[PDB]
């Protein structure tokens, strides 16, 4: 379940 | 009864009491909340920081959002102290945004006059931007900080 903040995986351009 | 000072309030009611600074959303989506700060506490605490407000989805944070799965718990704070200034502090687990250039993520930055803080970037439908109020009272409170008072 959890709830991580849906982040971007596109090496912090 | 309160119909005369209510006047007055809605006209421009007295802000600076202890009135850091405000954060209101332009793209409609949080309602306007007010930062602040005592200013005693400040003046009397010569630590390194006196107040910082933690903004995102969390109801802990200082700033409740509405409801953004790109925005994280506490997506962005702002810290108050130093001297007579302010300084934002970013802290989202995806970014946050000043007028549409990315700052770096927990690090301090100079306060800005009506300044905006955008998050939630990656898809031009999932940013949702913040603009910060200054309050100019409290700026000149600070700038004299503490008073002289002749004895």
């Amino acid at each position: 379940s959890l709830e991580v903040t849906e982040a971007d995986a596109t090496f912090v351009q | 009864a309160t119909q005369r000072f209510l006047i007055e309030k809605f006209s421009q009611e007295q802000i600076g009491e202890n009135i850091v600074c405000r954060v209101i959303c332009t793209t409609g989506q949080i309602p306007i909340r007010d930062l602040s700060a005592d200013i005693s506490q400040v003046l009397k605490e010569k630590r390194s920081i006196k107040k910082v407000w933690t903004f995102g989805r969390n109801p802990a944070c200082d700033y409740h959002l509405g409801n953004i799965s790109r925005l994280s718990n506490k997506h962005f704070q702002i810290l108050l102290g130093e001297d007579g200034n302010l300084l934002l502090n970013d802290i989202s687990t995806n970014g946050t945004w000043l007028n549409g250039q990315k700052v770096e993520k927990n690090s301090n930055q100079l306060l800005s006059q009506g300044d905006e803080i955008t998050v939630g970037v990656g898809v031009e439908s999932d940013i949702l931007s913040l603009v910060i109020f200054i309050n100019d009272k409290f700026k000149q409170c600070l700038e004299q900080n503490k008073v002289d008072r002749i004895r």
